[PDB]
């Protein structure tokens, strides 16, 4: 729990991590009775496949803290289903490439989140182009 | 046993060995019920590899030379790591299980295996 | 008249075959293009990795 | 050298040892098989089979079905079959008596069909038991 | 019957040629991709060396 | 006490798995009979090709009334297997009321028996004892009921519900149409999907990764053509008439073995 939960966050974070907080709530219950129902319809299964990928985002290496923009960017990618296609062992290696891609190719995204501190429409679009560009590159 | 401490290669093998060993432990109840033939082709293997790994872990000691007579083997950390790659990569699937038992180096098991084949042929 | 009948039928059958021939040729063209594009991408990626590794 | 027999029930292959002669009932009433028989397919009525190989010939009552006989080979599809030696005769006779009694009572268009087919079933059980 | 074979041949060739034209284009995309990748790898290698030289100098400090 | 319970339940689980393996072996033993029967039943249809031939089991009559036979488990402590079947049974009875074509239930097994005893607002044809290790003896008394009941026109389109053993983790009830046997020998569900009878899949339980699973795999059994010189002893219609009960008997036995 954090008592001061969301007056704490920045505006980009509050918007981005609003999705995230719910999906994990779904995914606590969908991991429950997952082997009980055991023939998973794609209403439950895709929300359960989304969930495993969501857990991967939460994973991090020790003493490699992320910048606020990276967290906002990383949370956003996972929530939308962009990483759904990727293998569970591919998610952590992808995102590291996507963050590095974005620092290197698209530094306008950092300037929006660091100044406006709000997950702007310009910012959101600006990320997607890197995600499309980055995703294409990752495949080959 | 963290990757930043022991290196990436050592960690992967150790993790794999535990998993292979762990699966075999789970499968023991199943194997009695279904037998080794009835298991799938992956689990004929991770049972076999687990058995070889179990035998490979056992080693002859310097101190026990008096009691058992077979000479002990001090085994390096690299020769240990290289040994469990060749079992888990499957390049030594053809060897019998009692070629991995009470040998030091990975080479000794192969050497022991060959000698066993010659003795059997005799 | 028999020759005329044959000519017309052959002309039509030949047209169908050529149309079939063209379709297969276009499928081959598309496949070759796809394979080539993949090479470019993959090739460059590999190069950087090997080059990136050497630099590192 | 001889024809070979495999009698088989929906759960259990009963007789798969091979013989010089059998003689089986059918809906026509009776047939006999001897080796290198022509290819025939007979629906076999419920009632006893008699099989002779070598010294000894014994009857296992079997409960109807199908019997094809190919080149050098018989296979008999029967829904239930018992060896006549393995059934103890007296108990089978008692069962037959019970069936008859129920039949005598049994009435109505389906029910008699059941009674009649059950007494037909029971009566052939002793006829392998005695034989 | 006549109208069928011709169509098949027409459509067919439109398709083989098209497929191989696509092959060429890809041969183009890959060709492009390879160049970009090579340049990126060189820059990345440059990255490593440059930054590690910086790390050295900081160590000297 | 809790530790003792854990040991006891674990022992029960192991015993149940062994019993399931034994059941699988049992299904395999009856494979020659159903492989040979569908080979005959194919060639008896491909030889026949005759409009004047009508067999009573396959005879089609107006569906005024339907018989539903319910193959439930013998004992408790097995998840929702029994609850699911009876619950699924109710939908079929409910569905008939929408059609109003006078259901009748033949119940097999104790938990199905104790269900339809305590609820008398249903007809029952008969109460059958359940059985572990089902035999052709024990499927015959089912068959002598249903065949006799079906031949008389009181009941039509007798259908059976039971659980095809699809997965360990879930096994949903499925309802098939037993009678009137299709002359093609095709076996199909009430919904309207019919598999060719030549191809059926046995269930084999194997371990996938660490876990214990089951995979239902189907091997088609090809039917060799009947001999050119073959002589039919009775009549083709008549020979076929003897054949249909064997097929019905064979099917009821598999429905119950699979349920077990």
């Amino acid at each position: 729990v954090s008592r001061v939960g969301s007056a704490a966050q920045i505006k980009a974070m509050k918007k981005v991590a609003g999705k995230l907080k719910l999906e994990l709530a779904q995914f606590a219950e969908l991991e429950a009775f997952a082997q009980f129902a055991s023939d998973l319809d794609k209403a439950t299964q895709n929300q359960l496949a989304r969930g495993q990928r969501l857990r991967e985002l939460l994973k991090q290496p020790q003493s490699a803290p992320l910048t606020v923009e990276e967290q906002v960017m990383t949370i956003y990618t996972g929530t939308n289903g962009y990483l759904d296609s990727l293998e569970l062992d591919q998610v952590r290696k992808y995102l590291v490439e996507l963050r590095t891609y974005v620092k290197t190719n698209k530094p306008e995204f950092q300037e929006i989140i660091s100044s406006t501190k709000t997950f702007t429409e310009e910012a959101e679009a600006l990320l997607k182009e890197a995600i499309q560009e980055q995703m294409e590159r990752f495949l080959l | 046993l963290q990757p930043r401490i022991v290196g990436e290669e050592h960690y992967e093998i150790a993790q794999r060995v535990k998993e292979t060993l762990q699966r075999y432990k789970e499968l023991q109840d199943i194997i009695a019920i279904l037998g080794l033939d009835e298991l799938s082709e992956e689990d004929r293997l991770t049972v076999a590899r687990a058995r070889k790994i179990e035998r490979f872990l056992s080693q002859p000691f310097f101190v026990a030379e008096v009691f058992t007579g077979s000479p002990g083997k001090y085994v390096g950390l690299a020769e240990t790591i290289r040994g469990f790659q060749l079992i888990l990569s499957g390049e030594l699937d053809s060897l019998p299980e009692q070629a991995f038992y009470l040998v030091g180096n990975i080479d000794e098991a192969t050497a022991k295996a060959m000698n066993l084949e010659m003795e059997s042929k005799l | 008249l028999g020759d005329f009948m044959d000519k017309r039928d052959a002309s039509i059958k030949e047209q169908l075959s050529g149309v079939k021939d063209t379709s297969s040729e276009v499928k081959q063209l598309e496949e070759q293009a796809n394979a080539v594009m993949r090479a470019a991408r993959a090739e460059i990626s590999a190069a950087l990795n090997k080059m990136k590794k050497e630099t590192q | 050298m001889t024809l070979n027999l495999c009698v088989l029930t929906p759960n259990r292959s009963i007789w798969n040892s091979e013989v010089k002669e059998i003689i089986l009932s059918t809906n026509s009433g009776q047939i006999g098989v001897l080796p290198n028989h022509a290819p025939t397919a007979t629906a076999v009525d419920i009632g006893i089979l008699r099989i002779r190989l070598n010294d000894q010939w014994l009857t296992l009552a079997l409960m109807g079905g199908f019997a094809r006989i190919g080149n050098n080979e018989i296979t008999i599809l029967v829904n239930d079959a018992e060896r006549g030696s393995d059934i103890d005769p007296q108990e089978a006779q008692q069962t037959l008596e019970i069936a008859e009694a129920n039949l005598r009572k049994a009435e109505g268009k389906r029910q008699k069909i059941e009674a009649n087919l059950a007494l037909r079933r029971a009566r052939t059980r002793v006829e392998a038991s005695n034989t | 019957t006549i109208r069928n074979s011709e169509e098949l041949r027409g459509k067919a060739i439109e398709q083989l040629e098209k497929a191989r034209a696509r092959l060429k284009k890809v041969e183009m995309d890959a060709d492009q991709f390879r160049v970009n990748g090579y340049s990126e790898i060189e820059r990345e290698k440059m990255n490593l060396i440059n930054s590690t030289y910086k790390t050295l100098e900081q160590f000297e400090n | 006490s809790v530790k003792n319970t854990q040991k006891i339940t674990e022992a029960m689980k192991l015993v149940a798995a062994a019993k399931v393996r034994r059941a699988q072996e049992a299904v395999v033993n009856g494979r020659p009979f159903s492989e040979t029967l569908v080979e005959v039943l194919y060639n008896m249809n491909e030889q026949l090709q005759t409009e004047d031939v009508d067999v009573p089991l396959t005879k089609i009559r107006t569906v005024k009334k339907v018989a539903l036979m319910v193959v439930t488990g013998d004992r408790g402590l097995c998840g929702g297997f029994n609850n699911m079947l009876l619950k699924k049974a109710e939908s079929r009875i409910a569905e008939l009321k929408k059609l109003g074509v006078d259901y009748t239930i033949i119940s097999i097994g104790k938990k199905g028996n104790t269900y339809f005893i305590r609820r008398p607002e249903i007809p029952v044809d008969r109460y059958f004892d359940g059985t572990n290790l089902p035999t052709a003896k024990e499927a015959q008394a089912i068959a002598d009921d249903v065949f006799s009941l079906f031949v008389s026109e009181e009941v039509d389109k007798v259908e059976m519900l039971y659980t095809k053993f699809v997965s360990l983790v879930k096994s949903d009830p499925v309802i098939h149409t037993l009678l009137p046997l299709s002359p093609k020998g095709e076996i199909c569900d009430i919904n309207g999907k019919c598999v060719d009878a030549a191809e059926d899949e046995l269930f084999r339980l194997t371990t996938k990764e660490g876990k214990l699973t089951v995979e239902r795999d189907m091997i088609k059994t090809e039917t060799p053509a009947f001999s050119p010189i073959l002589e039919f002893e009775q009549d083709p219609a008549q020979i076929l008439d003897a054949l249909l009960p064997l097929y019905l008997n064979s099917q009821i036995l598999r429905a119950l073995q699979e349920s077990l």
